[PDB]
């Protein structure tokens, strides 16, 4: 649709995939749909179609107004939704709007109150980091989409390789994994019987910007550990010298795979392709 | 947020470290990266919280016998472990590891572990045993060996495949809790 | 002494005057006067002269934190000097140094929760308006 730029139908399915996200309480690809809904208004008070007016509650709404609302709520889910940067990030625009436009300043007071509230949180506790696993999707009987294709799946906080690999033989019937993991099966490429491969990948570190040199503390780095990321490497294991028997390092090389996906990581889906 | 105390010793011939740095490294099977240091850790979930945790590589030579009990004090759990295809080394645990290890630490749950598992049934290393005169021993004679301590469980895993290997590190764990 | 640029006795004035305003606890001139002595330093991590290294206390004071302390200050005054829009004005700075340059989240959340009081202030609470006089000395 958005390549057909019907946006009203659009946005209907927006919102569907935000209340599966709800069901999965999956509050941050929640957030990320709802915003990206929000990211078409603008902070103007026209409400320029009502085509963005949804069947949730019908009239005037200006533009500045659903906006609001939409931000209101995209906060208290990355609230809950346990990942506080993005939060106060959008919190810094809608004060500036509530101050440049608006002025109430009650509801600055209290934006702001959220927003030490975050910040607290974000220095006081910690956030364990999510394992990240590559997926191979081999064969011919996956959907058109699927064949052939690579993905990477942003897991639970600790979820084993072993223990995602199984939740996925649940999605899927003829579950079997090939074993040459890193490179693909060429017949696999057009035989039926899909084959499917799992393996955690590396967070590849982003850049937090401006950050290069100050001596900021870990906190905000292990967050950028592995949230808002896009590349991951895999390490390959090889033998290439002599192998000398008090010695492996004689012939240690490594194979190290990188993968660049579309979208960084978190998203609105748990998982995306490889790119 | 908390951590617990794990020990592991055993024979060089066998290569615990090994299975350890392997189940660590969440790899794939027979894809793991030796490195340079031993006692590998690990922050793992288990139930209700995650836990962190610290796996003491103890090289098995005899003559480390002097440093090795310098680590025991204060670890919550240990594990004795061997090689399931190596008669030598059922000798040397029955002989040598589980009796110094029941002395020095007598009041802490322990767990016994298989290894090779795969190669508990490979036709060819139990003919290589045979040939040897070795014995491809099985479990029932290891589940003797736990009774015969009342080890809190005994388990058997294969690094090639990792089988049970989660399990083995869950019940591991699940010893403390 | 401006006039001068001998800065020293220059700041050593100012803090004369700003023992007369507290005297007659006129927080926003105080305020005023604080800041114009804090307008000279930098967010810079050097101190570069020990001159504006004063005499209510002498040790290393990086700029930095000279620079906070006097903004702490006059945020205070300007606070129960019942003026609040510089108030908020100097907080927005503030916070930039600290997000920027020191990322003391802290001192963040102690500001913003200020902040917040202020605005809550501004919108709520009304303040007399001052007359002004012409004088003319013949």
């Amino acid at each position: 649709y958005k390549e057909k730029k019907r946006e009203d139908i659009y946005i209907r399915y927006l919102y569907k995939l935000r209340d599966l996200h709800r069901d999965c309480e999956n509050y941050t690809e929640a957030a990320y749909t709802l915003l990206l809904h929000a990211e078409l208004l603008q902070w103007s008070d026209k409400p320029c179609v009502p085509h963005l007016l949804q069947r949730d509650s019908y009239y005037v709404y200006t533009q500045q107004e659903l906006k609001e609302k939409l931000y209101q709520e995209i906060i208290s889910y990355f609230d809950k939704g346990k990942m506080w940067e993005k939060a106060i990030k959008l919190s810094k625009e809608l004060a500036e709007t509530y101050e440049s436009k608006v002025f109430d300043y009650e509801g600055l007071g209290n934006l702001l109150k959220k927003r030490a509230s975050f910040y607290e949180n974000i220095i006081k506790a910690m956030r364990p980091q999510p394992e990240y696993f590559a997926v191979g999707y081999y064969g011919q009987g996956f959907p058109s989409f699927l064949r052939n294709k690579i993905f990477i799946y942003r897991g639970k906080e600790y979820e084993r390789r072993e223990d995602f690999s199984l939740r996925l033989l649940t999605q899927f019937p003829n579950a079997e994994k090939m074993t040459s993991t890193t490179p693909p099966g060429e017949d696999i490429k057009s035989s039926p019987k899909q084959y499917m491969q799992c393996f955690t990948v590396k967070p590849v570190m982003s850049l937090p910007p401006s950050y290069k040199d100050k001596p900021v503390p870990e906190q905000i780095l292990n967050y950028y550990r592995a949230n808002e990321v896009q590349q991951f490497r895999y390490s390959r294991p090889f033998r290439k010298g002599e192998k000398d028997p008090d010695n492996e390092f004689a012939t240690m090389w490594i194979e190290r795979t990188t993968y660049t996906t579309a979208y960084t990581f978190p998203g609105i889906l748990k998982w995306f392709e490889v790119k | 947020m908390q951590a617990i105390k794990c020990v592991v010793v055993g024979d060089g011939a066998v290569a615990k470290t090994c299975l350890l740095i392997s189940y660590t490294t969440n790899a794939f099977p027979g894809e793991y990266i030796p490195t340079v240091f031993d006692n590998y850790s690990a922050n793992v979930m288990v139930d209700g919280k995650p836990v962190n945790l610290g796996l003491w590589d103890t090289a098995g030579q005899e003559d480390y016998d002097r440093l090795r009990p310098l680590s025991y004090p204060q670890t919550d759990v240990f594990l004795i472990c061997f090689s399931l295809v190596s008669p030598a080394s059922f000798e040397n645990v029955r002989a040598k590891w589980y009796p110094e290890v029941r002395h020095h630490c007598p009041n802490t749950p322990i767990i016994l572990v298989g290894t090779k598992l795969d190669l508990r049934d490979d036709k060819d290393t139990i003919e290589k045993l045979k040939e040897k005169k070795l014995t491809p021993i099985t479990y029932p004679q290891g589940l003797a060996m736990a009774k015969e301590i009342g080890a809190v469980k005994y388990l058997e895993c294969s690094a090639l495949t990792q089988r049970g290997l989660k399990t083995v590190f869950d019940e591991a764990i699940r010893a403390v809790l």
